[PDB]
């Protein structure tokens, strides 16, 4: 994973007042390579594939243990309501006799 | 017929015809599209309410960033709504440089519309064909503005800095090769029997629909009006030139393609006049001009309304004041946004593979959908 | 001064009120919310061809919810079109507009805007629901009491 | 009837013909120098007025914070103290963090005592987010540019028009 | 404060055709039931969908050709009348627009018709576009002689060769 953009490290401009800018990735993916920027250069770009291209060719087999996931679970009920989808896909069919005066 | 016989796919987020990410629930009957669901909102960062607490001068940077291959247009719509509303002039030099920026703006626009609308019909080799030049435009704005996007150049009553020594000959080379390039980009593509085939008879728009969709740009002047905002509200200095405003009597997307062509080459006519005749005297207002605290533009107690011809339609701002730094309310009327509203009424009774085709006839990017 | 539009409802008996102009001249007309649907239709038969944009604000926390309309004319042959500016009041307790996406269908994205934003419900609306906010979000974002609610990953990167 | 069939060849030449046009414009593009910048064994000559990582001057600070206010997120970091012997803001520490900033130039433009600067030096990309809090140090130094580097070959965009 | 201005406006429609624009007739349309039982498109001799040079012409021969042979009394003055509604009815564009709406809503009131499209001012006119570049059809011709003149060698050497 390599994240691009200031909104990809951190959230960037929106890192103050947006209600649904998720701050960083690294909250969500691992990230291997940070690439600073508003729009980075393209150079920058290439330079940070290049970081990751050294990082990559460190890896030795003891490596490949450290990537697979541990997957620990815990099952329990909720009693929550459970609803159907609301986006079921049914758009601008029928739509004429929808008027309902 | 009515269900267990139709595929419900979400074409969703990430697929490489998706512009961004817009998703579409494609309901299909053996490769016939019943009907589609637009899901939008994937990239919608709230910039409406980021545009409040926050100063005109703190907020330019934002602004960049709905429509970010028209960057300019944005740009100069957020500094014209306010000195508007504060009645400052602009200077007739900051004004040609103004136009020039925003008609190199839609050139590019233009470019990196053409760019995946034949990638999605399937051809690749155009995406790097406009790259080519669209690279020659951003040194362009690199040159003159500072970078290549995001240029943060345009400012309130006036420019951030005059044009660098040697820029008009570069411009001008500019145009001079792009012209070129252009015959040779329809020499490839008008005619193309595959490329005909594909678009002659997509999305067909009538004009009272047009209208009534609230469309905009080169989707609603390509369904016979004859309407172009830069003619009609004389913005800037439009009038002075001498352009035409391309406009095609059939509803389809080659129409949109050769609206989209022609409006490059007047654009490139209207760079070429406003060098020939650039004026001098000084381009930053010097009323405005004047360690120290620094307080920001404060907007006066009124409602305005601003408009602009973006190369995707027509983008406005609503303008609320409250007699302080922020705006009391920031509404954006995206052209792609609305423009986007007629897609599944197009794709109805279509195919699946024409969904590209129709998608790539609108200039849609998601950046600009949702704010 | 009235304005064309408000001298041409007075004539035809359309109860209506002038808000004044924007910094253009623009008319600004207010519309009772249970005279709207009706208003649009007329509206349209002045010659309003082209519902320019539909946007929906606060006029005060805890107070009014205002939707916007713009309104012009596309036509051949005419020099300055007519623009006007619209709004429709709804109280914040249970706000509720007649939907004109039945008179201009490019209201049909922009109010579930302002359905997602503000919360105005439309009535007419045949597909009203969130647009630009998850589907399964519980609140009015844009309104100027919203509190957002304490998302993980919405709070500074660490 | 004879007619259609007639068409139907006119038609087919016409597009046969329209093909070996998309052929031909694209094939006379192999004739032509490449365009690629071969990064990072060549690097493209930025503008005199590009904006890239900033370059602060400890010296020339006053902590006056108006490029604080200036920023579109308030990001820079200005830690002072009063020195009371003759009352005038002593700057402790500054801090700008790369991975937030967005480089819009608001901050080297309203610096009243000019100490802060864009430079040239992109390519800031870190293994560690953390990293990428520049301090005042790490701001202070000076940027590496590409043309004192005799392992590359910088590309310049245009002729330069100085004449 | 203040209060809702035009209520009703305490005269309106003083004397004279009244106006077919009201809240009550747009409802009515709404809903889907006929506004007005008179056929304005009748007694005139019009069709549906008729331009508005045709309701003038139908006006003058039917107000001076038809009306004016029959008979002298005044009867045939409020008979002008009779006509001078529908008239007004298909010239003005607004009273028209809503005339031919609600006949639209009427005819079909299950399925939902809008205001444009029963709008005949909303058909595009605008002149001619600016026509595309003419097209070469020289190398099409050059392109079709290859290919003959390849299919009548390969004849003659089928031909050559099978002997
Ligand atoms: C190597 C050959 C590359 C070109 C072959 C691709 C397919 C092709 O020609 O389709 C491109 C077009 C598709 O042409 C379409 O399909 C039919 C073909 O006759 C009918 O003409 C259709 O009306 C026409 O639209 O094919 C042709 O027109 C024949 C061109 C022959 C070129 C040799
Ligand atoms: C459907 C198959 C592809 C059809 C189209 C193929 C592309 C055609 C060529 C388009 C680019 C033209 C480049 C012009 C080069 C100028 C210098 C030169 O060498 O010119 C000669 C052109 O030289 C060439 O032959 C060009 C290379 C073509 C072969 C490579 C492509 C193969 C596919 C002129 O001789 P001529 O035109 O008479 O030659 C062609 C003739 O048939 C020879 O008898
Ligand atoms: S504006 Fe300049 S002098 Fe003032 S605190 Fe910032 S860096 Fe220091
Ligand atoms: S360059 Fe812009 S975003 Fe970065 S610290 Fe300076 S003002 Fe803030």
């Amino acid at each position: 994973v390599i994240a691009m953009g200031a909104c990809t490290i951190t959230g960037g401009m929106f890192s103050t007042d947006s209600y649904s800018t998720v701050r960083g990735v690294d909250k969500l993916i691992p990230v291997d390579v940070y690439l600073p920027g508003c729009p980075p250069k393209p150079e920058a770009v290439i330079d940070a594939i290049t970081k990751l291209r050294k990082k990559i060719s460190r890896e030795i087999y003891e490596d490949r243990i450290k990537s697979q996931p541990k997957n620990r679970c815990f099952t329990i009920n909720h009693k929550f309501r459970v609803g159907r989808s609301i986006h079921t896909g049914n758009y601008d069919q029928a739509l004429l006799y929808k008027y309902k005066s | 017929t009515t269900r267990k016989d139709l595929m419900i796919v979400n074409m969703g987020p990430h697929h490489p015809s998706m512009h961004g990410v817009l998703r579409l629930i494609v309901t299909l009957d053996g490769e016939d599209v019943i009907d589609c669901e637009p899901i939008v909102g994937y990239l919608h960062r709230g910039m409406e309410k980021i545009a409040e607490n926050r100063t005109i001068i703190q907020y330019l940077p934002y602004v960049t960033r709905w429509d970010y291959l028209a960057t300019m247009f944005t740009e100069a719509i957020t500094v014209n709504g306010p000195e508007q509303l504060g009645n400052i002039q602009v200077p007739k030099r900051a004004s040609y440089i103004r136009v020039i920026m925003l008609e190199l703006s839609r050139i590019a626009s233009h470019l990196l519309w053409l760019g995946p609308f034949m990638a999605d019909i399937g051809a690749q080799t155009p995406f790097f064909y406009i790259l080519r030049e669209r690279e020659l435009i951003y040194d362009l704005f690199e040159a003159a503005t500072g970078m290549r996007m995001m240029h943060n150049y345009f400012r309130i009553g006036g420019v951030a800095a005059d044009l660098p020594y040697g820029w008009i000959d570069k411009c001008l080379d500019f145009c001079d090769y792009f012209l070129i390039g252009l015959t040779e980009y329809q020499k490839l593509i008008t005619r193309n029997p595959i490329f005909l085939e594909r678009v002659e008879n997509v999305g067909i728009i009538g004009g009272e629909e047009a209208i009534n969709w609230g469309l905009s740009g080169p989707m609603l002047r390509a369904s016979g009006i004859q309407w172009d905002l830069r003619k009609v509200d004389h913005y800037e200095c439009y009038d002075e030139f001498d352009w035409e405003v391309q406009w095609q009597k059939e509803g389809d997307s080659l129409a949109r393609y050769l609206i989209r062509i022609g409006e490059m080459a007047e654009s490139v006519k209207i760079i070429q006049q406003a060098l020939e005749g650039i004026p001098g005297g000084p381009y930053e207002n010097l009323e405005i001009r004047r360690k120290k605290p620094s307080p920001a533009f404060e907007l006066s107690k009124q409602e305005l309304y601003v408009r602009v011809e973006a190369p995707k339609g027509e983008l406005g701002i609503f303008l609320i004041g409250d007699q302080s730094v922020f705006p009391w309310r920031w509404k954006i009327r995206p052209p792609g946004f609305i423009n986007l509203q007629i897609l599944p009424q197009l794709v109805k009774k279509m195919k699946l593979a024409d969904i590209m085709t129709i998608l790539g006839s609108i200039d849609i990017i998601m950046g600009e959908v949702d704010r | 001064m009235q304005g064309r539009l408000s001298a041409w409802l007075v004539k035809h008996g359309l109860v209506h009120r002038s808000l004044g102009f924007d910094y253009q001249g623009i008319e600004t007309l207010q519309i009772k919310p249970e005279d709207w649907h009706s208003i649009a239709v007329i509206l349209y038969v002045y010659g309003y061809n082209y519902l320019r944009s539909q946007c929906a604000y606060d006029v005060a926390p805890g107070g009014l919810l205002a939707s916007v309309y713009h309104l012009t004319r596309i036509e051949y042959g005419v020099d300055q079109p007519e623009e006007v500016c619209i709004k429709v009041f709804a109280p914040r307790r249970n706000p509720r507009i007649p939907s004109v996406f039945w008179v201009w269908k490019s209201a049909d994205f922009q109010e579930r805007e302002s359905y997602d934003m503000f919360g105005i419900s439309y009535d007419n609306h045949p597909r009203l629901k969130r647009i630009l906010m998850p589907e399964s979000w519980i609140g009015w974002p844009l309104r100027k009491d919203y509190i957002v609610p304490n998302f993980y990953e919405i709070q500074d990167a660490y | 009837m004879v007619t259609g069939f007639i068409n139907y060849g006119q038609q087919t030449i016409r597009a046969a013909r329209y093909i070996g046009q998309s052929f031909m414009i694209t094939l006379s593009h192999a004739n032509r120098l490449p365009v690629t910048i071969q990064y990072p064994y060549e690097k493209l000559i930025t503008s005199e007025r590009f904006r890239g990582r900033i370059h602060f001057e400890f010296d020339k600070c006053i902590a006056c914070e108006v490029c604080v206010r200036a920023c579109p997120i308030d990001l820079p970091v200005v830690d002072w103290k009063l020195e009371t012997d003759i009352r005038k803001k002593r700057l402790l520490n500054y801090s700008i963090d790369f991975g937030i900033c967005i480089f819009c130039g608001n901050c080297v433009e309203y610096c009243p005592t000019n100490c802060l600067s864009m430079t040239e030096e992109y390519e800031l990309s870190t293994y560690d987010r953390h990293e990428l809090n520049y301090n005042q140090i790490a701001l202070g130094r000076l940027p590496i540019s590409i043309t004192d580097d005799y392992t590359i070959r910088t590309i310049l965009n245009s002729p330069q028009t100085k004449e | 404060s203040w209060e809702g201005e035009g209520e009703n406006s305490p005269m309106e429609m003083p004397k004279g055709p009244p106006s077919i624009i009201s809240a009550l007739n747009v409802e009515k349309a709404l809903r889907g039931i006929g506004i007005t039982d008179v056929d304005h498109y009748a007694r005139l001799g019009l069709r549906r969908g008729c331009t508005y040079d045709q309701v003038g012409a139908a006006y003058e021969i039917q107000v001076k050709e038809l009306s004016s042979q029959g008979m002298d009394e005044e009867q045939f003055n409020k008979e002008r009348d009779l006509l001078k509604e529908s008239y007004n009815i298909l010239s003005s564009e607004q009273e028209r627009r809503l005339y031919d709406w609600s006949l639209a809503r009427n005819s079909a009131p299950e399925r939902y018709m809008w205001p444009f499209e029963a709008d005949i001012t909303q058909t595009p006119r605008w002149g001619t576009p600016p026509p595309q570049e003419p097209e070469d059809v020289g190398p099409t011709t050059a392109v079709g002689y290859f290919l003959l003149a390849w299919f009548v060698f390969s004849f003659i050497l089928s031909i050559a060769l099978n002997r």
